[PDB]
RNA sequence: GAGUCGGCAAACAGACUUUGAUCCGGAGAUCUCUGAAUGGGGGAACCCACCUAGGAUAACCUAGGUAUCUUGUACUGAAUCCAUAGGUGCAAGAGGCGAACCAGGGGAACUGAAACAUCUAAGUACCCUGAGGAAAAGAAAUCAACCGAGAUUCCCUUAGUAGUGGCGAGCGAACGGGGAUUAGCCCUUAAGCUUCAUUGAUUUUAGCGGAACGCUCUGGAAAGUGCGGCCAUAGUGGGUGAUAGCCCCGUACGCGAAAGGAUCUUUGAAGUGAAAUCAAGUAGGACGGAGCACGAGAAACUUUGUCUGAACAUGGGGGGACCAUCCUCCAAGGCUAAAUACUACUGACUGACCGAUAGUGAACCAGUACCGUGAGGGAAAGGCGAAAAGAACCCCGGAGA
RNA sequence: AACCCACUCCCGUUGAAAAGGUAGGGGAUGACUUGUGGAUCGGAGUGAAAGGCUAAUCAAGCUCGGAGAUAGCUGGUUCUC
RNA sequence: AGUUGAGAAGCUUGCUGGAGGUAUCAGAAGUGCGAAUGCUGACAUGAGUAACGACAAUGGGUGUGAAAAACACCCACGCCGAAAGACCAAGGGUUCCUGCGCAACGUUAAUCGACGCAGGGUUAGUCGGUUCCUAAGGCGAGGCUGAAAAGCGUAGUCGA
């Protein structure tokens, strides 16, 4: 589903307030998208669907600390 | 004069049978509710 | 554990036949008793076929409650309650205005 | 096994059928076990009345279903088999 | 009885006793089968006689 | 401790029991097929298998296994060299059902506003996912005003108040009190909770004993009438042929357990809690939302879908825009009993509750009969008599009614 | 002709029938008729199109819930002086 | 039935009934019914009226019986005969057959019955199914996707 790997950010709801407040139910997605990520430790590249903020995330704390709580957590990569 | 009930018993058991209540998430709140109200049958 | 047995006599306390001694021939299960020679029933039968026979009016005795006999007492000749007074390791039923055993 | 040779065999039925069909020919009708193959009712007239038995022939019954008050009611669906034996030997 | 069963009846002895008194229910079902069954209580109780055997042969 | 072979269902057979049946409780044994159904299928209660071990004479039979997933581990190993995917075997665990309670995900509309859009109804109903006997929350980056209080939950108030609102319909606090409850431990490794083994103790699953009334009248029958008693840690219980403390079962009151279970308590043991080391893509901010009683509004505080992005105890955030000065706390790691909610299920007791059109839909063989293709809808039907003593026999009638 | 249909009359309308019967009528080797199994479903299907059909129900099926919707409307409201 | 009160109503009694009732004064209400095209049962009126289900069609004799227009048998008459005949699938589920029956059911009567009670009857290597194979379509290890529920699908394995 629609959720980052990284981070679990899945999709969250609310509302889409007209000129004369009309509220209809709307939703909020993530920036989610597919990215090949190189492990040197591995020599290979592993893709998983993460957020912008999972990239950010990756940026600064390494493929290495974020894939082994992916892990932990149990996920496929 | 054909009228609305033409009985088949496979037609019969395939909709309403057993297994196609169980194979589905709200034929199995049918039993379950149908089992809660204490029916006799339950698979008709 | 109950106060009236079989082998037992009885006065009937308090029915048709109210003073009238008898020993128990059955005791019923929805606490009533049959008693020799009291509650006679006249009973019409049909006679029976596949050459059984059991005749007209048969004359046989109807149970009554159990609240309505006593244990006669033959040490006083007098209605008497039973009780459970005296043991040593086994239950006797004993009487209970004399604390003598009924026997 | 060294049971079911006692738990197959239920009995002679005893009909006007089985009785004519006995004297005729050498066949018996036998009530048996409502899950019992041709074979191992085969195998236990042959250990039990001690004859040779040429064919077994079966058939399930429907039990029959009464009306009373309260509803109906079925009485058991039952098996029913015919035992043919050699023209004399006849079992008991 | 069923202590009488445990008494020196190993394995093979109770066991030829069930086949035994498989016999029995057999013939008795055979004889109600046609008329010439008299007394029923024999029915009932080589029910519960093979059920003690085979109670008895559980537990050793 | 004397009868029994359950009920509608009374009789009848063949029988069982003082050498102790039936019955009641505890522990076992067996436990067919279905159904999460799990060897493979399948139209639920059916069909067809494989492997191992043992037994069986051209036919089989017994006892074990044989699902998927997740986690851990062993062996094996593709493109591709190394090793990864993958695959085979083991171990452990899961799945399903249940009225409610709880925490979350998604979320109406009728309605009200005397129309109706904001708003309300209402984060309700419904659907979904988890957990437990409760859950959740919880040990101050919390409130107060220069005085102070100290976790959380629940109740009564402050108060229909301040606010909030087409400032309409409406929605609605907090400070401060009064209480129920009582505890805080740790990330230099703890309380606590589990599971075992023990230490005594208590309860529960069955039972045992359990006082004291006679005469008389009417009557079918006395418990009622008239008279005289007795018992009482037992007197407004049930039913016994009419209304009984003393007739029976009971009751107050004492006793009681081979064996199981449950709660509490010792005193060891293995675990867990447990995430590592005081918290960074975090605080803050810009847009778009949601919540806070608060319709973004002077809008604080919280949360975040997108985009960004800090300081480091001479830091940092809160005190309802914002700014100084004071006051008060230490967020970005955790775990925590009680007070609290609920009752499909048991047991006892109770009712100015109903008494057969009432009370459950259902006192009776009722979620039945019946109606629908289904989901689903859904009845009607109690009372002889104290006891069957349920009418032997005769007559008319069709061996009737 | 079977089969499928349903143009006309009459009957029937409390029917033999909740859509028929009897006389006649149209197609009848095809864009045919039909069995058996399967697929599509409720602002949603399918429609050689008529708002037709979707279990005798259709300008939004049935059932259960929100729900005792709402009704400035209609009807009713029980003994005595 | 009598009687007493302005009334709602009260009191006394004959018969029935055969086990409960409640002066008084207070407390409490599921507290009073003729209407709601009110609910549910019983029963009227219409009325012993309309009908009795295709206008193939019946007439005697004999029997059985309590009783025969209707059952059975005989004689004769009609009617169908691309069915009103024989049969298979589906659907039904004992309706089949034989004894005994006739209350109810049968649009009348019934001795008859697709009705009641009780018995019996359904025999397969070859006919149908299972088993073997697949079509449409379903389900679908893993897998892709989706707030969740789930959707779609590969290997597969069901499905006439």
């Amino acid at each position: 589903s629609r959720v980052c790997q990284v981070t679990g950010k899945g999709p969250v709801t609310g509302n889409n307030i007209s000129h004369a407040h009309n509220k209809t139910r709307r939703r909020f997605l993530p920036n989610l998208q597919h990215h090949r990520f190189w492990v040197e430790s591995e020599k290979r590249f592993v893709r998983l669907r993460v957020s912008a903020k999972g990239m950010r995330i990756i940026d600064k704390r390494g493929i290495e600390a974020v894939l082994a709580d992916l892990r932990a957590r149990g996920e496929k990569f | 004069m054909k009228r609305t009930f033409q009985p088949s018993t496979l037609k019969r058991a395939r909709v309403h049978g057993f297994r196609a209540r169980m194979a589905t998430k709200n034929g199995r709140q049918v039993l379950s509710r149908r089992r809660a109200k204490g029916r006799k049958r339950l698979t008709v | 554990m109950q106060k009236i047995r079989r082998d037992d006599e009885v006065i009937v306390i308090a029915g048709k036949d109210k003073g009238k001694r008898g020993k128990v021939l059955k005791v019923l299960a929805d606490d009533r008793l049959v008693v020799g020679g009291v509650n006679l029933i006249k009973r019409h039968t049909k006679p029976n076929p596949m050459l059984g026979q059991q005749g007209g009016i048969v004359e046989k005795e109807a149970p009554l409650h159990v609240s309505n006999v006593a244990i006669f007492n033959t040490e006083t000749s007098k209605a008497d309650r039973v009780g459970f007074k005296v043991e040593d390791g086994k239950k006797i039923r004993v009487f209970k205005s004399t604390q003598k055993p009924v026997q | 096994a060294a049971e079911r040779v006692f738990k197959v065999l239920l009995g002679p039925h005893i009909s006007e059928k089985a009785t004519g069909l006995a004297d005729g020919k050498s066949q018996f009708v036998f009530k048996v076990a409502t899950d019992a193959t041709k074979l191992e009712i085969k195998k236990a007239v042959e250990s039990l009345f001690s004859v040779k038995v040429q064919r077994v022939t079966t058939l399930n019954v429907k039990g029959k279903t009464k009306r009373t008050a309260r509803g109906l009611g079925k009485r058991n669906d039952w098996k029913k088999a015919y035992i043919a034996l050699q023209p004399g030997q006849d079992l008991d | 009885k069923a202590n009488e069963l445990r008494e020196e009846k190993s394995g093979p002895v109770t066991g030829n006793n069930i086949s035994h008194l498989l016999r029995d229910q057999f013939n008795l079902r055979m004889q109600k089968a046609t008329g010439q069954l008299g007394q029923s209580h024999l029915l009932s109780q080589v029910k519960r006689d093979i059920a003690r055997v085979k109670t008895v042969l559980n537990q050793q």
